[PDB]
């Protein structure tokens, strides 16, 4: 008997058993449909596709995401991907093993509490488990205190953590997402005239992204440098066959985080956000905050972002403390890491949700025991 | 369930 | 030669003539700029809008408040509210007329100190002078004991007075507010879907508040009879056109002023610091004060806020002595009203401060004329 | 044409007019003056408080006694007090009337001398007298010999008359006094965990001396029947509405006037003091004092005082005379009812002072008319 | 067979050997229990901390005090300090030796006899003794005759011994104290804009006292010095990195022992109550305790004290005679000192409490033995 | 073998060798005992003390007297002070030397019959004898006619004496005495507001008597001159460092010698009881005896005491005889004068009592001896 | 234990 | 001035 | 006005 | 012994 350690979040949904280092299954989360008509009789078809399959026929198909900003939007999408895990990706009976699944801090009630009977009746499962996406950053890096900052996909958002005694007063929680990057790129890029609207169309857009984007030190000259010198101009060709040349939009679009009314979403950014949450704890534990900033969401591959946060709060600190920002390389499965030494540790046997205490009280059972 | 659109 | 009564509380504004019974000028006080670009040509536009005029376009501004706690943080915002009241709202000449001005019993120094530069030097106006907003709410009751307690938006406080003695050892000040509490109350609705976050977003979560939140007299039971029966469930629209649920989050956010945990901040309640204010006191005049409890806040006027407070200090106070708490029904302006009457006082034309004593010491006069 | 009686003992002060049974002004003698800080300004102030008002208002005040041991130590104060009983207490022309006077045996000499030219000088008043407060006792009596012993506040002593010839060598004056009784109570309540420090709380320390103390007829068994049964232990409530219960302290206070060891004064006693100005008189006039000793003091009232001074001379004198202690139920007045005959007999109208007596010698005319 | 003596004083307790000169164990008596809630599961934790370790997390504690003015408030806060003393920070056994504890002079009766149990029935440890925190003082500096005034952290007191011989009819008492100085400071600091409002606040403001504070030899001059010039203001830095300038306040806080209206409290000083202690001794024996001020308090410590009694009892004893205040450098634990002394003494032998005389009286043995 | 003369007066005790011009004792005697509380333990202690180190500590302890009138009072008290004198003040062996003891002339007869017994049995000592302070003032003189006159402090008496024929029908004695005259001038000083009352304050009332007293020539002139200029007014310092002035009571203290009326006692004065002792005597040895009055008594060191005597006799002797009195200037030791003589004179030597003779008759063997 | 407050 | 966030 | 305190 | 008071 052991145990399934499940992460699903918004995109990527990834998946392993407990105690080892690695996951086994990464692939998006899509729900496709087609379209046009069939013709042809003798071939064998399907209404639907889930998985990386949907991927690969993206020229028919029109592409569907359950989850917006961590919440489930539609149910119906969502027993398919669940149903495509247990069985045909990942090779297992439910009712063996025990489960654990990760959340968001300060969403509705309805999102934990529908999720219970589908985990208990229509899957005959025993011992579910729901935890945080903050707490379980700092079993990867082993610490007790500190503070965190995940952004991913969905949201972004920063809990401070002082010897194993969380403060519910300072959590903070901006909607500003991953994919309201990719959207506000294909907005940029029809002043040379180029035009990417379709579903399908969204996915090399996406891929322009991830391969040359940074993060600049500065801003203002380099909208000079870039106006007279044509140095930093790159190419790109896509399934097609012709060329793309991209320039000045390469680190024009990551710089929303640190301004978002370029969107018109008015807020403070991603460094005032974090000081405004020290700001906001006591006086006596703000030294050993300064020297623990680990940070470890998906978003967070880009490169030259950690010179940036270095230079941004020592303006804003007093002139004698340090500042120290962490950053490990292998940042991006972090999540799934805590969660396996917490499934495989001792003390924690007497934290699961038995089948019989489902029957005694219902689905309400899930605001006592866990939090 | 208001003013968000997802909530 | 009337004098003037000028009353400025954090958020609305008050003010009038002496010898009156009611102000005539009653507006939040609030500074709004445009934030979106300017199209059409034709109108006539102004950079900022100071009045009940931005309260009428919201969606488009960014508001601010200039006072936070009792305490003047921009001196150039608060420059053209008092340039607003003298010419705009009323008209009036000000080198004709006297006034008089309030604040709050323990600000620091240079509160009270660059607020006489002002109504001297660039507004050319004799014989000014400062009270302290508590003294005020005897007058309008008439007596001349007892132990006061205002609220209001920007502190709680309390003055026990005996006699027409002060007693200065026993004032007792907390920083617990009115803008706190609305903000707690939309951390809490999001645990149904709802979401207000923005500037513009807060005037509509102040409005749910005034209608509908009462204060329970008992904490236990009503968390188990709204948990089982749906009773006191009610709606309210908003101007998008929808309908808004609301029920078990009507009494839940009064009820911080008696357990001050939820928020985080450590301190006592609301009725301890009533009961330690008496026992600091001597032993001979304690009589006289557990039949004079006046309290004239703009909070109070919560439903059945004065049956909880006799409720609760006969379980602190011996099982011998009497207590009465005192509420008149127009206890919102009654520290205008108590400004009325000491205006147009006969024995109190010595205690004004002329022109020529400003010009033979200075802004430090004010520290030893009136206290 | 009527006289005036006025007495003024440590305390209580009393007066009236001749010819009567009764007084009719008793007050204490106090003044008293304000401590904080006034704030109210329609009220009308004064700076000070005189008769029964300044009792009335002692949560304010700092309270103040003139004479100490029956000297006047501020003469200012003294002023205050006469002028109220002549106009305010009393209604009377200060001008139409002769005045008697009272003092203490063997006060120094300029303390009967100033008072001369305050009764002549300041208020134009004819025909002063001063007495003596011993001889004064035994016309209550209607007697013509005897041994008296008054006590009061101020101080305690004694004067032998046989026969209309007082014997002058054979006074005894003791400075053990009444408020003396009342400073021991206040350090002993301190075992249980009672603590009155304030000239505020004094007054109701002296109201517990009155209503719940006696004189035990026995010492040693008392300490055992006390420690054992817990039978005469009373309670007691006060003004702030507490109980307070008070054993074994009740008979232990006014045993210092048997043993003054306890304060630290080394003398005899009141029983000792009694037997040896009866042996320092002659021999033929021992059986006359020893079947009458009246007893009039203030401090008598005691329950239990007149059987315990049966049961002590009687250890001291021979075996075979008589002795008689005599007690008249009205014995708090006496000192006023012999003024009030000596005003109005017949042939006393020869040891007036008059004023133009004044004005031959001076104020050293006091010491050779009256004695 | 070594005593054991331990002083347990309000604040700091202290602890040692006999037959000494330094004691081993030094540490506040504070009482701490966490607010948060816990989240992380691996670690150890504990419901309280006593020693140093609570004051170094005191950022999410809430501290407690168990001795308030020298009488014991809570008595099982106090069983886990003696617990904490024999076993942790010293390492002895119980029953091995025996115990010497010191007390205040005028508290009452059950705070000596509820910890004579204690010692006794669940501690079994034979032989203890109690004293007074004033004979203590004589010992340190070996003479026989003189006065003494210890203040420390509790009460301030003063008794006059002569020869050997005590006298207790002179001791005087005031509850003025250490910690009423710290909670004045923390009100003034309020009229520049500064506010520390936290039991973990109050311990940053405790250590800006004993570093940068002095008592002014003139008080009239140097409020007009300080006024013009700005000459003696200084600065210090918190633990959150920032600066506080600090002038005028300095010398105004300890003017409170000289001068007690600024609190309210109604007395004398600490000046007038030892003149009026050796005017109620005798006529003889006040000429050898001019010479001799012993002066061993743990407030004593502030620099210019010594030099300001000097020149206050001039002004008040006559021009003849000679006076001078002792102040030996240690004065800090010159009560443990003495406790060293006599129990290593000899002839004390025979002063001690068996364990079979608590067996034939009880509990109240101790008002019989020791005083 | 040299014999020990021994004076015990009422007051100083002196005592010396024979053969000698002056003594080598002279202390008083006085036994003194605690009345406070010991504290301190390492101190040596006695329960009383007896010589003049009674004299150095007066501040505690009670002082005694043991001789009033001349009579032994109290027996226990007395074994002390000859145990003091035989060891520790002087050094002897007891039984190796004869003693020699002195009286008064008319004491009862058990006053020198048990100081026989201790002469005898509890100190072994031979050869005792018992004289008559009268006779022995004559030796001092070396004549032997006259008349004496000695007072000192115990009594006042005189004895003539012809040609070596004592005449036993014409003693006087008068019991107004030495410490009389202390106890009157402390009842007099309290006209102008001093106080003295307590055993040890008693003895700096006897030093202001010895060093500023006078006995003037006239009584009546001395009242008028006095009262009308400030000229013989002087002034005085007591050990607390005061002042004290002094006028009118320097002469009126010794003026109850000539009246005592003022005590009270009713007896004729020193003079009349002179002139009385003559008439009584024969009608032809008055001559011898008008020009020989010898006067030998400790009080009779007032200045102006001679020259009072020569007046005052002379206005009752008739006109044609003689007077003269004669002081030596050392009459204060010539008791002890005489005592050496008659112990080195060799006639004396049949005049002992020997131990035997104590065996035969008892302690009645002393009325037939010595006389 | 009476007007203190903590007797 | 100093903890609070408006002083 | 010498060892009292009121003389 | 008797009317003195040392007798
Ligand atoms: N190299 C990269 N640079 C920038 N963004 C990246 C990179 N790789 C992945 N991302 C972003 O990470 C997002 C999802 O990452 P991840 O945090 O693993 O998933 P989830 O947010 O569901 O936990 C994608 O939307 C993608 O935009
Ligand atoms: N009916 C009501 N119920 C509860 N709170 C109210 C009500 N009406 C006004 N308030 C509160 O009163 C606060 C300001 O009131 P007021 O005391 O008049 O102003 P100020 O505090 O400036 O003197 C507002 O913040 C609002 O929250
Ligand atoms: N019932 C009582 N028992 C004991 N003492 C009393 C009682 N009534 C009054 N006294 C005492 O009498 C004192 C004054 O009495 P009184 O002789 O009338 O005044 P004065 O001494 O001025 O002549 C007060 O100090 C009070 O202590
Ligand atoms: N340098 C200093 N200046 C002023 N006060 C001090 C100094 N050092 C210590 N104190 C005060 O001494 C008090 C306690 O001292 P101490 O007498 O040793 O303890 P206790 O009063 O328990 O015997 C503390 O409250 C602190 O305020
Ligand atoms: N200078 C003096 N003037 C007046 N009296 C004195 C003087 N010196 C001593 N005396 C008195 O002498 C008394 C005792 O003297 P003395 O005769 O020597 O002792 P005793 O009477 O025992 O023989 C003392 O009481 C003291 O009052």
């Amino acid at each position: 008997t052991t145990a399934l350690v499940c992460d699903n979040g918004s995109g990527l949904v990834k998946a392993g058993f407990a105690g080892d280092d690695a996951p086994r299954a990464v692939f998006p989360s899509i729900v496709g449909r087609p379209r046009h008509q069939g013709v042809m009789v003798g071939m064998g078809q399907k209404d639907s596709y889930v998985g990386d399959e949907a991927q690969s026929k993206r020229g028919i198909l029109t592409l569907k995401y359950p989850i917006e900003h961590g919440i489930i939007t539609n149910w119906d999408d969502m027993e398919k991907i669940w149903h495509h895990t247990f069985y045909n990706e990942l090779r297992v009976a439910p009712e063996e093993h025990p489960t654990l699944l990760t959340e968001a801090p300060l969403n509705p009630k309805a999102n934990r509490e529908k999720m219970t009977q589908i985990m208990f009746e229509t899957f005959n499962v025993p011992a579910m488990y729901v935890a945080i996406q903050a707490v379980l950053s700092l079993y990867a890096s082993g610490r007790t205190t500190g503070i965190v900052l995940d952004s991913g996909d969905g949201v972004t958002h920063n809990v401070p953590i002082y010897e194993g005694y969380a403060l519910p007063h300072a959590i903070m929680r901006l909607d500003l997402a991953g994919r309201d990057l990719t959207d506000y790129l294909m907005k940029i890029l029809t002043e040379r005239g180029y035009s990417f609207v379709t579903t399908a169309e969204r996915e090399i857009v996406r891929d322009i992204k991830e391969k040359l984007c940074y993060v600049a030190l500065d801003f203002e000259n380099e909208m000079a440098t870039a106006a007279s010198s044509s140095s930093l101009e790159k190419s790109y060709e896509l399934p097609d066959g012709q060329v793309i040349t991209i320039g000045n939009e390469r680190f024009r679009c990551p710089e929303t985080l640190f301004q978002p009314s370029f969107i018109g979403m008015e807020s403070a950014g991603i460094h005032e956000t974090t000081y405004n949450s020290i700001m906001k704890c006591d006086i006596d534990i703000r030294k050993d905050l300064y020297a623990n900033n680990v940070m470890s969401g998906g978003t967070t591959m880009y490169p030259g972002i950690a010179d940036r946060m270095q230079k941004e709060i020592t303006a804003l600190a007093p002139s004698t403390m340090k500042i120290k920002i962490i950053a490990p390389p292998e940042r991006k499965y972090s999540v799934w890491i805590g969660g396996s030494i917490l499934a495989s540790l001792s003390t924690f046997q007497q934290m699961w949700i038995t089948k019989q205490e489902y029957d005694e009280a219902g689905p309400s059972i899930v605001h006592r025991k866990c939090f | 369930x208001a003013t968000c659109p997802a909530w």
